[PDB]
Parts: C-alpha cells; structure tokens; sequence
RNA sequence: GGAUAGUGGCCUACCAUGGUUUCAACGGGUAACGGGGAAUAAGGGUUCGAUUCCGGAGAGGGAGCCUGAGAAACGGCUACCACAUCCAAGGAAGGCAGCAGGCGCGCAAAUUACCCAAUCCUAAUUCAGGGAGGUAGUGACAAUAAAUAACGAUACAGGGUCUUGUAAUUGGAAUGAGUACAAUGUAAAUACCUUAACGAGGAACAAUUGGAGGGCAAGUCUGGUGCCAGCAGCCGCGGUAAUUCCAGCUCCAAUAGCGUAUAUUAAAGUUGUUGCAGUUAAAAAGCUCGUAGUUGAACUUUGGGCCCGGUUGGCCG
C-alpha cells in the first residue's frame, strides 16, 4: 500500500495515442518509490493525489496486451475501494 | 505494431502446415478493454 | 445504478441454469446437429 | 567474415580498447540488525505519538463532529441524546435541551473534547458548509423510511465529490421495525450493502440500539485519528465560538473571533475568506492558550493585480454582411499543424487581459507555495487564537450567533485573490440528461469559493500547438475541458457545478463535479465556422451555387480560400455569375443536388470574467 | 575438602599439560523453538512445519529470594533499567505473549455475548468454583451434499407409416428458498430434523467470474470517434508503431463459485544418487609430483551318495 505522489505521461507515442499512462507512488513501509500501472483511460480521473493506493505486481507479459518496460506494479485499488468495481461503475470513490 | 506481429507469425504457419482460423477484422484489436 | 435502500428484503428470456443448461447443451452439441457443412462449424455469422 | 573470440569475461586486451577510450562491505550482525529494527520502530511510535498530540482531549483539542442525518423523519437532536447516554453522565443533555446547536462535550470516560455541529435542514448549502469544516461526519440513517431519491442521496453525493474526512452510520430508529431480531437484521444488512455502495470502506452501520454498539461508535468518534483533506489542510481554518464588533471608523470596524486554529497554520500578512461573505486582509492577532500584527507586506484587496500591467453550420442572413463578421479569422487547414499567438490584438479581447498573472508552471509555484506557509506561519494549527480582521460595517446584518449556525474562517495563500485563466475538469452528473450551453451562468463551488462563472467548454485531448475544437454544447458522455477566468487555486481543489432554481427544495441544481487542473493562458480554445449553400446549377465543369452568399462583394474577397464539401470533394471557385450570390465553381468530381456547398474557417474565444455569489 | 537432594572442575587449595579439529574444530548467519507431521505423486525426491498432540523456554529487560513436597513463580515479593498512573505536592500503585477490547503496525486476522448442562480439574469436598472448557455472534481460511425447473397437448421443420427440434401457442401438476401455529432441540435460547397455514408463471423467487494468432475452447461479427499529401470521387475501399481509441453482438470454459498477486511443487533429466553436461553452443586446471579423501587382480569345502519329513500343481474323487 502506497502513496501517490503524482502522474506521469508516460505515453504511448504523441498525440496520435494509445493511452497507457500511469504514476509515481512511494510504498509505506519502507519508504521506497516504485513506478505503478494503471488499466485503460477513464481511470485516471479517480486516481488524484494522495490517495493512498492498494498495488500488486504485474508480472506476466506478452508481445500485446501492455508491453511497457520498467513497470511491474499494477495498481490494483484506490483510496480504499477497488479499480474493477469503480470502474465498471459498482462503487464511487470519496475525495480524499 | 501489434497487427504486424500477428500477420507475420500467421503465413509462418502455412509452410509449417498446421491449422489456423481465417481473419476479419479484430485482429488487432484489444478483446477485452481492461479493468 | 445505485442499489436501492430497502431493495433488500434487448430482453430476451433468460437461459436455464445448471443441470438444465446441460441439457440445452447435450441437445445443441450433438443429437440433431443443425448447421452441417462437414466439419462441424460452431459460431457462424452473416452464414 | 571471421569467427569471433568467445569468453564470458572480457579479455584485457578486448578492455583496453573500450576503458581507455571507497565503503567497505559489511555483514550484519544480529545485535546490529536487533538493534535497528528497534531504532526504526522507536521512531515509527514517536511519530504515532507526536502526530496524535492534537487529541489529547483535556485542554488543547478539539474533534470537529458534524451529525447529517438522512431523512426528513430523523432528529439529530434524539441521535446525539442515545450516543451521550453512553457515557454515564446525565446533566450534559439537560444543558443544551433548550436551544443549542454547538455543543462543547467533554468526555471524562475516554478523555476527549468534542465539537458537536448540527446544520440547518431548509438550507442545502449550510449542509454543506457545515460538514466539510469537521473531521467526522456522522450519516444519520432510517429504518422505517426510504431515503429520498433527489433530496437523501444529492446530499451523500454532494459530500462525496467535494472532500469528506472519516465516517460513521448509526441507525436509530431500528425499533419501528418487526421487533424479531431476524427482521431487524434483514433491513440493517440493505442498509449495509446501501451505505457500502456510496462509502465503500465500512462494511458495517452501527444500531443505536445496543449500548455496546453506542459505545462502539463513542469509542471511535474520539479516539480514531480523522482523516485528511488535502485541500482544506493546506490551507488553515477556524472555527469561531464568539465574534464581537468594535467601532474604529465610521465605515468599518474589527471582528474579535474567539477560536481554536487547525490546519497548517496562520499568518498576520495573509488574506482570509469567510464563506458566503467574502475575502478580506488580516488586521490583529493574539495568542493565548504573543501579539502578531499585518506588517508592510500586506497583500491589497483588489481582483486585478495592478503590477501585471507592466508585463457548426451556420445559415447566412441576406441583410448579415459577410465582411464586418469575418475578419478576426484565419484560413489554416489542420487543428494540430498551425500555429497562434497569445498576444495577439483583437477588439474581441477583454481590456483587462493586459492585467492578468502570466503564470509559467503550475505544480512548481504550488510545490513553491506550501513550503512557504510550512516555515511563515506565526499561528501554529492546534491553539486559541484571538482573531482580530478588518470587515466592512455593512454586513453585520447576515452575521449571526455562532452558536446556531456555524462561522468559518478559511486561511488563504499568496495571490489567492488575483485572477488567472484557469481550466477546469468537468463530469456530467448522474441522471443528467438536460443540455446546457456554453455561456450560461454556472455558480462554482471550489475549495471553498464560490462563484458565478460562464466557462467555454472544450475537449481535453491533447495537442502539440495546445489549440483544441470547441463544442457549444456539454459532451454528454466524456470529460470536458471549461476555461474561464476565475481566482487562482493552489491545491488542486475539487470543484462542483449547480446553478440555483427555487422549484426544488434546494436551491440549488448540480450540473456535474471536478477538479481544480491548471492556470494555464497558452491554451487557446479555437472555433470552427461553416457556412452552407445550396448548389443551384450543375454543367460539365461549372457549379452555381445559391444561398452561399448575396453580395457580388463577398464572392470576390472569399476567392483565395480553398473550396471543400461535407461529402469529402475538394474544389475552387470561378467566377460570379449573379448579384443574389450565384457563382461558379470547379469541382474534381461530380456533384448532385443533396449536396452542400461548405466552408472551413477558424476564429478566437475570450472568456468572461468571475463574480463571487451570494443568497 | 566445601557445596548439593545427589554424581561431577560445580566451586576452592595444590599438582600435572592437557582437550577438539580437513571425518570441517572454533568463529559467523539463521526473516531457527525441536518433533509427531503438511503440500506436491510414475519412482527417488523438493519445499514447509508460529498453529488443536508431546517436549523446551518466557511472562517489558536483567538479577535476587520468601513460602512450600514441588517455584529462581511474575493474575508472589525486593532492587536496578526502560515506560507509565493518581493526586490535597507529603506519598501511593504498576505489568492482557489469560478471555473479551482498544491504540500502533501492516497486504493480513472476530463479541468489552451466555453457562458450568457436557469433558475434566481443584478444595475441608457428591453440593462451591473454573474467560480451562462448552453454547452462540462475526466468519466465501479450508472441506462435504446439491435449487435456479420437469411433464403434456396444438401448428411448422425434419429423420421418415414412428422419432426429434422450433413457437412473444397452450394446459394443468410437483417442490423448497421464505414467512410460521406447534413440537423436537438447548443450562436457557438460535439453528438443524418433523410439520397445521401462506408461499412460481418469467422485466417471477431473474448466477456470476473470466476468456476467443497458437497455448486453447471459442468469430470469412457490428456500430461510432481521430489521422492519411494512399486509390476512387453519388458512395466508399485500404492503411492507422490509435502496440486498436471507445462500445456492442456472437461463441467457449468453470460454476455458488470465479479471477488476480506473491511463495512453493509438478511439468523439469535447469541440481541430475536413480538421472545432466564440458571438441565446435556455459564449462577439462599450462604441465607433472603428492597428503587427506575415494577406489583397489585372482586365490583357501567344490562335488557326489543316503534316507527323512514338508507346500504347490495335477492322473485320480
């Protein structure tokens, strides 16, 4: 579990996009900073500052599917709820 | 390039003589947006 | 979209659901296959 | 070619040709490794301890606790009386049973001060005026009644976008239910997974009816830290408890504010906002639990900053001129490959605009500006300030007892209240089908200002000129871009969208949510202008074309523009055949009567400035 | 000799100079309590074992001791150290790694409930007591069993006078999820078992989680958005390092379960004792001597004869 500290543009290409962008988080307890992963666009307005993200590693890659070198930790919940659910519009994340 | 990698490996397959589904328009697209 | 308060005490007609979707299966697989081209296609679509 | 030397470590003669072109190691021994993990935990529980020295509740502090309660059918008031009853004193409810909403409890059981606010119910926005101040908020729910579709839930909503600090459910009116257990438990579960949909973090709402219970959420509204808002604790606030006017001129006087401190901390120069009041300079300030006054370096109440002055189809009207309309246009041809200056001189632009901060870079003067309110700050969060402001006679009508309804006062940063173009993000509101404009008035709540805006809306794609399409109408699906003028915001705050109506029992009707994003003035919101007409004539090479024009004038100077088509066929005029705007033209194909006769021309928008709202 | 309940360098006085080690002593690390055991299965193995049983140790850190058969005891005392409580400012009281509970930590863990009815234990003792233990609450850790429909008639499509599918066609039967008299249950209740009464015609009492170049099971599917100095020009087609940009349809697998992350095991003969490899792909010391280590030619009562009593198949019954 981390912090946020702020988002990247770590984007695909300019403007002509496949918008794969994602974080600088710093975990907790060891008080490391560590480079997430966060699914397709549309999830980058819940995640704000400080929020205090769930994130798990990524692992597995093929040749498509997310080819994105230097990155191992998708995040998977925010702020306390999910990234699944808050996407697919089960839930609502509270601000801050 | 995705579409190129998935074109070039599947002729590959012809002279290697194995069975493979003919095409049509989601080939290179992503099945499944993520989560 | 959001849950009801006291919830908790096109439309096509559902599908049946265990033992009976195995019988809408055991009957669509193979008992009276309806589309035979030879091989046994499974998903076509325009034909 | 040749067959290449092998080896797993280079060869020296193979590094010679690429080179020529300190802290020991050490291995931990267990004292050493027992020793630092307790090192880091001794200072891990200092840290817990220092930063819970706000709430050691017998002299200084102070746990801000609002109870909201759902449901027209629920009093705050029996809530409050079922939760004291759990701390084995009696005369603390006899005290405030008369009138009283601001209730100074202390707790000798658990060793706590708490600050009880209750907020009016005919006003929706002093619902939430009230709760984002507080550190708790207490969701009243029911269980004989549904929650109210559009007056319950717009209030959950209204609170969930704008910041809310930690949170507790209770339920007190579980015995109007079947008296069996496995039916209050039937209906407590749907309020469960109800309150788990809008608060998904607790999994359990507490009844009021076991004092075990009672006592567990007594136990938690003092003793577990609250949870931070970013916004509202970079900034400072107070809350008042006694306000006195006194008399130093014959148009303004000083408000003597008798309250406690939270947040990050004051300071005597800085500027101050009270909510539907307005912003103000600091005058005096005085501790008890020295005096600081504002010195020389006081920033001056005024909206503009005086120093920055040194530094689409459209049907076309016969009796409309196409000349005088048309002249702050440009003819490029691709939105991302043109180029557009920021100062250029239009008539159409505001006067004013020559007096606007031109603000470079955005997150460094923000990280710039909390770290100089860390060390600048004479009133330290967590004390009793004596707070002496300047305030305009005038208004002493609409201030009231602190005691019934609540009194904040907001700290402000450096150049809060000079203006800069801003940009805001915009999400349509759910069950919102109802379109609206561009240009309509929109009051804004963000931070904790309010104000009117009428913001042009945009698309948030991005650019490499930073030139984007404008839409007249809000994209009913996407996020949108709105840029406006507006007081600039430092934190990132998130802002709402509503606009008043009296049809409703709230004055209010939420449009959407957002978030503070930019002050950016090199994003320029560009517009495309079509003009139709009907192709008349058709020949071998020559089309005539009708109702494109009605002036012999307008064909000639619009000769050098290329010709295109809604159909994708591109083309050039020829002549002017008729006075009523009939005209040839060539075209590389061939074209029919449902066609239409099209234009791409490109212009500028110049945003409307704020004004702050009050009533 | 002293000391102990008692042997003994356990300690003391004197006198000897020994004791362990390349068969790894001694030192160091262990995110090490040991074991019965756990997962993994073609064999051998690899990994794990804080945790329902046995043994050891500790009750914030050390030390000292009273009482007693038994204690270096902490729900005993004394002192020191580190925390910390009360106040009338003189003084007093501490120890949840017992049961509930709370703070802190973290990815990560429940009620400040009922009772001694069972199992056993303690006492002066059938009787008192027991947060030992049991009952219940929370509990998708893990495991067992299997609801979400079955049948008939009419009209079409068949295989072809007897057999299946289709339909906004139709008909009555059956039942538990629920509610609930009562009774069983229980220390008393809840729940299960039994059951008077109510309780099914689909948007009812509506099952999800993933997946479709191969793995691999499942598309010669659709719509919309943005770009093309590409063809054509009423439409469109194609590309689109948009690594498909956003949605939908269809199909497949498992199923009250399903996916992801980390660790580990199989696949794996990539730890190779069974069972790898070293010319050219990782890898034969530059060469020889040589101690430990490992390994070491063949050879000494073989053969024949006698009878005895057994366990297996049968010609036999």
């Amino acid at each position: 579990k981390g912090i946020v500290l702020e988002k990247l543009g770590i984007e695909s290409k300019q403007p002509n996009s496949a918008i794969r962008k994602c974080v600088r988080v710093q975990l907790i307890k060891n008080g490391k900073k560590v480079t997430a992963f966060v699914p397709n666009d549309g999830c980058l307005n819940f995640v704000d500052e400080n929020d205090e993200v769930l994130l798990a590693g990524f692992g597995r890659k093929g040749k498509a599917k997310g080819d994105i070198p230097g990155v191992r930790f998708k995040v998977v919940k925010v702020s306390g709820v999910s990234l699944l659910a808050l996407w697919k519009e089960k839930k609502e994340k509270p601000r801050s | 390039s995705a579409k190129s990698f998935i074109l070039r490996k599947k002729e590959l397959m012809k002279r290697r003589g194995r069975k493979v589904a003919k095409d049509s328009k989601f080939t290179g697209r992503k099945r499944r947006h993520r989560f | 979209k959001v849950h009801g308060s006291l919830a908790r005490a096109t439309e096509k007609p559902k599908k049946p659901k265990g033992r009976a979707y195995k019988r809408l299966l055991y009957t669509r697989r193979f008992v009276n296959v309806t589309l035979v081209n030879g091989k046994r296609r499974m998903n076509p679509g325009p034909s | 070619g040749h067959k290449s030397y092998k080896s797993k470590h280079a060869s020296k003669g193979a590094l010679k040709r690429l080179y020529k072109g300190g802290k020991p190691d050490k291995q931990v021994s267990k004292l050493q490794r027992k020793n630092k993990a307790k090192q880091l935990r001794a200072q891990r529980i200092l840290d817990s301890i220092e930063n819970r020295k706000l709430f050691e509740g017998k002299n200084g502090a102070a746990k801000i606790i609002t109870i909201v309660p759902l449901v027209n059918d629920l009093d705050p008031l029996d809530i409050l009386y079922k939760l004291l009853k759990c701390a084995d004193d009696e005369g603390i409810m006899v005290q405030e049973v008369d009138s009283k909403r601001i209730f100074n409890v202390h707790i000798k059981k658990f060793k706590s001060n708490l600050k009880i606010i209750i907020p009016d119910m005919t006003n929706f926005l002093n619902i939430l005026d009230c709760a984002k101040v507080a550190d708790f908020v207490v969701f009243g729910l029911s269980g004989v009644q549904e929650v109210d579709e559009e007056f319950g839930e717009q209030i959950i909503r209204a609170l969930e976008l704008q910041g809310i600090a930690s949170y507790i459910g209770v339920i007190s009116n579980l015995s109007a239910v079947h008296e069996k257990e496995k039916f209050q438990l039937d209906v407590k579960q749907s309020l469960e997974s109800y309150f788990k949909h809008f608060f998904p973090s607790e999994e359990r709402v507490y009844n009021l009816e076991k004092n075990s219970d009672a006592l567990n959420v007594l136990r938690t509204l003092c003793q577990r830290l609250p949870r931070s808002i970013n916004w509202r604790d970079n900034r400072g606030y107070v809350v008042a408890d006694f306000v006195d006017f006194v008399e130093t001129s014959p148009d303004s006087g000083d408000l003597v504010i008798e309250g406690t401190v939270r947040g990050i901390g004051f300071n005597a120069n800085r500027l101050v906002h009270i909510p539907d009041f307005g912003d103000f300079q600091l005058n005096k300030i005085e501790k008890i639990s020295t005096v600081f006054e504002s010195n020389m370096n006081r920033d001056t109440l005024d909206e503009y900053a005086p120093e920055g002055t040194e530094d689409d189809e459209i049907e076309l009207e016969p009796s409309e001129s196409a000349i005088e309309r048309l002249k702050r246009y440009r003819g490029l041809k691709n939105l991302y490959n043109c180029d557009w200056q920021v100062d250029e001189k239009d008539p159409s632009s505001p006067a004013e605009w020559k007096r606007l901060l031109r603000i470079g870079n955005y997150k460094n003067t923000k990280n710039r500006i909390i770290k100089e309110t860390k060390n600048e700050a004479q009133a330290i969060a967590g004390d009793r300030i004596r707070m002496f402001i300047r305030f305009p006679k005038f208004l002493l009508e609409k201030i009231q007892d602190p005691k019934q309804l609540l009194f904040a006062v907001y700290g402000l940063l450096l150049h809060e209240h000079k203006n800069a173009v801003v940009n805001f993000s915009l999400q349509r509101w759910e069950q919102y089908d109802k379109p609206v404009p561009s240009q309509e008035p929109i009051v804004v709540q963000y931070g904790v200002r309010r104000y009117t805006i009428q913001p042009l809306f945009s698309q948030g794609s991005n650019s490499p000129n930073n030139v984007h399409k404008y839409e007249r109408f809000l994209h009913p699906d996407t996020v949108s871009v709105a840029t406006c003028i507006a007081p600039v915001d430092f934190t990132q705050s998130p802002a709402i969208f509503f606009k008043p109506s009296p049809t409703d029992a709230k004055n209010i009707e939420l449009i959407g949510h957002g978030t503070f994003l930019n002050a950016d003035h090199s994003r320029i919101l560009a517009k495309r202008a079509i003009l139709t007409g009907h192709p008349f004539r058709f020949h071998k090479t020559v089309v005539t074309v009708r109702y494109m024009f009605f002036r012999p004038e307008d064909v000639e100077w619009f000769k050098s523009i290329p010709l295109f088509t809604k159909s994708g066929r591109s083309g050039f005029i020829k002549e002017s055949l008729g006075t009523h705007g009939y005209f040839k033209a060539t075209f590389d194909g061939k074209l029919s009567a449902q066609d239409v006769v099209a234009m791409s021309l490109y212009k500028r928008m110049w945003p409307m400035p704020s004004l702050p709202w009050n009533g």
